């Protein structure tokens, strides 16, 4: 069981500071904008379960399903009946760098996201110790 | 002056039952921003996924901002019309951070008991 | 519709940590005339100690009556923790214009519970 | 031990409703705004609880603290006291609640047990005095405090 709780306007970047962001093509990406982190309670903890939404008028949330990144037209749901989700990822710092966190899938566990450059671009994709790729910051207010 | 890295998490039980009981889950995260408590009674079930009127009541404190050096979160555990089953019930509160959750749980028969 | 309850009672934490509050709160319908307070020991009051004991009360103020009672609040705070105060009989009272009720509490008795 | 809490601004009457207040002379009485009517009871922590010790001072007064010292009752020209280091004192008075009768206070002497505040009439006076309790009831031993 999922319980949504408390949400965080935030910004997320990569280890070389560019920003997370959306395209008009829904496509995310990694440039040199706004996220809606949302934490949730679980029936068994095992880290920090949240969502990572866009900060849109729109209703926009990230997914992991079929072990690809993509945009489900939908807001975070005030609860989830499952032990794991497409839309809920753990959000686990970086041991002995607290300020760096990772992004585990509940549903494809040993998945995380990464930042992957690709001919010209840097898109946002899910991906099977120290990758640095798999690290992110989170600016809050 | 950087401030001092505590992660807690405690519980306050009152020393003899009553009516009404309280029980008081408190955290202490220095992850301001994303650091939370609340209740799991027995094995898996947070208070939510409990049956309607089954004497159980979670109230989540809210609004409740951070102080400099740490997030101090807040949950209390309600119980009226206590049975015995809730009397030896496993009651557990979590940390959620970042890092990896810190539980304290409780018996509350065993400490009315423990005396 | 008021109904006339006397109570009180302490809320102690499940385990030890650096700073320990004990929460002394009061129920008495005498709604002018009543209030809590903590005794260390036999007969001592906090202001009664060596200075820097390790012992803290904070008694809350300004703390208006409700319609049908007033519940006063005595908060007792151990820092630098002795086995002394570990063992020691904290006693909290209720004073109204009945016979003083107190509940009374040994720290070790209660963290020293296992199951 | 005392410990001196918090304080009350007060208002006492007798059982006839007839309010205490004090003269030009010093002298505590009961008649039928004014600054001497007015009391301020104050509450002490105790480490002997045997009930609500309290002081009853003057409001509008420098410093007068009522004082059963010697079994009779005066006023002692001083404000009560931040603490006081004993089990008793001439100005430190038990409030209880009269059985029953929540409503109704007794004042009951902390260095005289047995000895109550009461109303007595003396001509066409009504005085603050202090007596022994005896038998029960007696209803010159209760006052209604309002605030």
């Amino acid at each position: 069981y999922f319980g949504k709780l408390e949400s965080k306007l935030s910004v997320i970047r990569n280890l070389n500071d560019q920003v997370l962001f959306i395209d008009q093509g829904n496509r995310p990406l990694f440039e040199d904008t706004i996220f809606i982190i949302s934490m949730y309670k679980d029936s068994q903890p095992r880290g920090m379960a949240v969502t990572i939404s866009v900060a849109s008028a729109a209703a926009s949330t990230l997914s992991s399903e079929n072990k690809i990144i993509s945009f489900k037209e939908m807001n975070p749901p005030d609860n989830i009946k499952d032990t794991k989700s497409d839309i809920i990822f753990f959000q686990r710092s970086v041991p002995g760098h607290d300020n760096k966190m990772q992004f585990e899938s509940s549903s494809y566990e040993g998945y995380f996201l990464a930042s992957e450059k690709e001919r010209d671009l840097f898109k946002l994709i899910l991906k099977k110790l120290g990758d640095r790729s798999i690290m992110f910051t989170v600016q809050n207010e | 002056m950087e401030c001092v890295k505590t992660r807690s998490v405690n519980i306050h039980v009152p020393v003899k039952e009553t009516s009404k009981v309280v029980l008081e889950c408190r955290g202490d995260s220095y992850f301001r921003h994303f650091s939370y408590v609340y209740w799991i009674i027995g094995k898996n079930k947070t208070v939510d996924q409990l049956p309607p009127n089954s004497g159980y009541r979670e109230r989540i404190y809210l609004f409740k901002k951070p102080h400099r050096c740490e997030n101090r979160p807040r949950a209390d555990l309600i119980l009226t019309n206590i049975t015995d089953e809730m009397r030896n019930e496993k009651l557990t509160c979590v940390l959620i951070d970042p890092k990896d959750p810190l539980k304290e749980s409780v018996i509350l028969s065993k400490i009315w008991n423990c005396v």
